[PDB]
């Protein structure tokens, strides 16, 4: 798309229609005459051009009016409304860009953030960009959570978040132009390499993959036209449907087996019952031959009796003579069509001990995207976002994801090294209690008028809590958290001094021997500068390889490069290092999943703000005072970073309308 | 509203492998003896019908005969009508048998036999007599 249209789809809004959120802003507008809607979207798109034309530098009001041609610039008030509305809600003027109106020194309302990840950033950037008291309090010593990059001299390797999904669409086109991001496209290009070491040829590659992609489409009609998503009660996964259509096209490869011999015994007792006549045949014209040489040896002059006889028997033993020679044409037939079946054999099998290891490793890339075994995604569900994918080719950053959040820190208070232990709120504030992560004993208070909460679902899920809510969450939200999934993958860093693999390749993978260890070590990534390999350990293998130390994690590693390369030519690593997402306390995961018996619906609950009661009982309805933003609380976008963004963005909003006022509306 | 061209699924026998644990793995075990008991089944005729064409060995060339090809004569001979009489004891209405039982005649040429004999020869009576033995 391009023009103003261009605008409004890399903004992820309609051009030809106003949204929901429009409609909440704008009731007047929405209500009235067709021909103003035009004016609303016209002026929305064209602002949004705008911003995205240039991110680097503050998109004000009045250099918007300016650009804006007749008759849409006449309508002062209009222009001054939309231009607020996306401010507000961060659709322009997000991220790191030069202000032309500086900073007021007065402040207003106080805000406390909980972590310092992507989603806690982009709601401070905001809120302080509105004139809030922000503070953002993190547990680790460093900024960006689960944003984490491996920096030792000229190695740089992703721990955490490591691919930027499509640009068209995604906010993080517009960071990329405002930080220093060096992305690189990802070739597609994977070859496949079996525990022996050897390649998988092109033609199994391609088999498999379809047959995986068939298998997928396959659960999908399995859940959608014959509703089996619930089975003994419990919800039905991923893994329980695809487990169930392999079985039955394997049921399917045996009643074709079986329905081939079946054909063949049919064709085999006909010719039973055909042989049977011919012998019988065979029988009668041997003793009709046997009389009719007797009654010839009556030599003439003879009665007509005796000359009716062989004449009779002449006549009887040439008419069986022609049946016999008709039965025996059908035997030739018969004889062929059995020699045709039995050339002609149905498949053996559905899939090979080999072709089922290829598959494993499909299985254990989806579950590497999704962060958990298949047996714990939702079957209905674990596709629900998939329509708000972003156009184009996943991109790398080469200079490591964390210039990011390094970059959005700039200009923040945030206190690191400050673990959150409580958060209270009432009717008339909140304050948190957290302690130095250094000495546990020394203990820090913050009062505020609000507080965003952008912990991990991992570290909401802890039990017992790592983080106490007074008053404790309602079970509305607390049935959520624990309803919705917190997957984990690791990744394990080889840093060499020289490059023994394929350059023009980015991506590799390994086959496993066993599907209970499909996910063990089957990718490694080339993507970076300096000679570094990056290690994947996905689906049931994250979870166990956690308990495996360093060295024989790096020994596994090496293994299987050897077997592949060649035993020399993989020398031992100078550098390793090795994520275990699932024991970090700060995370206690890599990210969300749609589990089963879980929903979409969960993570618009894990959005609502809570409000408290009253202090006084008679006392008006409080305002909200607890926030939510982060991964797991964003629907279309979860498990991202661009969604964690697009969170933190939401709540600054929603924040920012509730303690200054929205003049738009 | 249709499985990928190739796939099968049904709602029966999603229902039949989904009934308990171990359905699926007694389906898929009750097929591959079914299986067995069809290949053992295959053999077992293969090795009857083997006997079988050895017992057609040489065919029935030893019992063929010669066609005796003969000049078709319009005019009956006192053997010829006898030999009709005969036939038509044994053979009933079969006109193409009866012809080629005399040799020389045709298939209408015993039709019309059938008629101008009638009376003379008792072919009312010998039509009855092969109804009662077929
Ligand atoms: C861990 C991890 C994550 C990913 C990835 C890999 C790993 C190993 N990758 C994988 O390669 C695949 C996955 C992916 C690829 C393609 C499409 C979709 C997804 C990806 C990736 O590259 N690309 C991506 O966009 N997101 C990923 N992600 C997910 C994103 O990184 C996250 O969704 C996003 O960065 C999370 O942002 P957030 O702000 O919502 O959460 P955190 O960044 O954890 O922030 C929470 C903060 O609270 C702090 N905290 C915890 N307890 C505290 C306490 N008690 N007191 C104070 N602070 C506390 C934590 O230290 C942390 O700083």
């Amino acid at each position: 798309p391009s023009g103003v249209e261009g605008a409004a789809f890399q903004s992820r809004l309609p051009h030809d229609r106003m949204t929901s959120q429009e409609a909440a802003c704008f009731p007047d507008i929405i209500s009235g005459p067709q021909q103003t809607q035009k004016v609303f979207l016209f002026i929305r798109n064209r602002t949004l051009q705008l911003w995205l034309d240039n991110p680097k530098i503050q998109l004000t009001f009045e250099a918007t009016l300016q650009q804006l041609e007749a008759p849409y610039n006449s309508d002062t008030v209009l222009v001054h409304r939309v231009h607020s509305y996306l401010e507000r809600h961060g659709l322009i003027n997000f991220g790191i860009y030069k202000r032309i109106k500086p900073l007021p020194t007065k402040k207003t309302g106080k805000v406390i953030i909980i972590g310092s990840g992507v989603s806690g950033l982009a709601a401070a950037r905001q809120l302080q960009s509105f004139g809030m008291d922000v503070t953002l309090l993190e547990a680790r010593d460093r900024v960006g959570g689960r944003v984490a990059t491996f920096r030792k001299g000229n190695y740089v390797a992703d721990l955490g978040a490591m691919v930027v999904t499509g640009l068209g669409g995604n906010p993080m086109a517009v960071v990329s132009k405002q930080v220093n991001m060096e992305l690189a496209k990802i070739k597609q290009k994977c070859p496949l390499y079996e525990a022996n070491g050897q390649a998988v040829p092109k033609e199994k590659d391609e088999m498999v993959e379809q047959e995986f992609n068939r298998l997928l489409e396959a659960t999908s009609y399995l859940s959608h036209q014959l509703d089996f998503n619930v089975l003994n009660n419990k919800p039905v996964s991923l893994g329980q449907a695809l487990e169930v259509v392999i079985q039955l096209q394997e049921k399917h490869v045996k009643d074709e087996q079986i329905e081939h011999w079946k054909k063949i015994v049919k064709t085999q007792e006909e010719l039973k019952e055909l042989l049977n006549k011919m012998v019988n045949l065979k029988e009668k014209i041997k003793e009709l031959h046997q009389q009719y040489k007797e009654a010839s040896e009556v030599k003439p002059p003879r009665d007509i009796t005796a000359e009716f006889l062989v004449k009779s028997k002449h006549r009887d033993l040439t008419a069986l003579c022609k049946e016999y020679d008709e039965l025996a044409e059908t035997q030739g037939k018969l004889e062929e069509k059995l020699q045709e079946l039995e050339a002609n054999p149905p498949s053996d099998v559905y899939l090979s001990s080999r072709d089922r290891q290829i598959l494993d490793w499909h299985f254990a890339n989806l579950e590497f995207a999704n962060a958990t075994p298949l047996s714990t995604l939702s079957l209905k569900h674990w596709d629900q976002d998939d329509d708000f994918e972003f156009t184009g080719s996943h991109l790398t950053v080469r200079n490591g994801y964390s210039c990011v959040p390094v970059a959005l820190a700039e200009g923040l208070d945030i206190k690191l090294n400050t673990a959150v232990r409580q958060v209270r709120y009432t009717a008339s504030g909140c304050e948190v209690i957290a302690v130095n992560t250094r000495s546990t004993s020394q203990t820090f208070i913050y009062k505020c008028d609000a507080v965003l909460c952008t912990l991990p679902l991992g570290v909401l899920k802890q039990q017992p809590p790592a983080v106490q809510f007074v008053p404790p969450l309602p079970e509305w939200k607390t049935s959520a958290v624990q309803r919705m999934g917190f997957g984990n993958l690791n990744k394990v860093v080889l840093c060499f001094d020289r490059v023994f693999w394929d350059p023009s390749v980015n991506l590799f993978g390994h086959v496993g021997s066993t599907t209970a260890s499909r996910g063990e070590l089957f990718l490694f990534w080339n993507l970076y500068k300096a000679p570094i390999l990056l290690a994947l350990v996905a689906g049931e293998a994250a979870g166990i390889m956690e308990n495996i130390s360093d060295d024989v994690i790096v020994g596994r590693c090496l293994a299987i490069l050897k077997g592949i390369f060649g035993s020399s030519a993989v020398p031992q690593p100078k550098e390793t290092v090795v994520s275990r997402w699932r024991a970090d306390p700060w995370a206690r995961g890599s990210y969300s999943y749609v589990a089963a018996g879980s929903s979409g619906n969960d993570y618009d609950l894990m959005a609502q703000p809570i409000t408290p009661g009253p202090s006084i009982p008679g006392a008006p309805q409080p305002i909200p005072r607890l926030f939510f933003a982060g991964e797991h609380t964003i629907r279309n976008y979860p498990a991202t970073v661009h969604g964690a963004l697009l969170s933190g963005l939401r709540e600054a909003g929603r924040i920012a309308d509730q303690f200054l006022g929205a003049m738009y509306t | 509203r249709k499985p990928p061209k190739g796939m099968f699924l049904s709602q029966e026998d999603v229902e039949a492998v989904s009934a308990n644990a171990t359905a699926a793995t007694t389906v898929l075990r009750q097929l591959d003896m079914e299986l067995v008991s069809v290949k053992r089944q295959i053999q077992n005729i293969k090795q009857t019908n083997s006997a079988l064409k050895e017992k057609l060995d040489g065919g029935i060339e030893p019992y063929r005969l010669p066609e005796v090809i003969q000049k078709c004569n319009a005019r009956w001979t006192t053997e010829e009508q006898l030999l009709a009489v005969q036939a038509i004891r044994k053979y009933g209405r079969d006109f193409q048998a009866i012809s080629d039982v005399i040799g020389n005649k045709s298939v209408v040429q015993v039709k019309n036999f059938f008629v101008n004999y009638r009376r003379r020869f008792n072919i009312d009576e010998v039509l009855q007599e092969w109804e009662a033995e077929h």
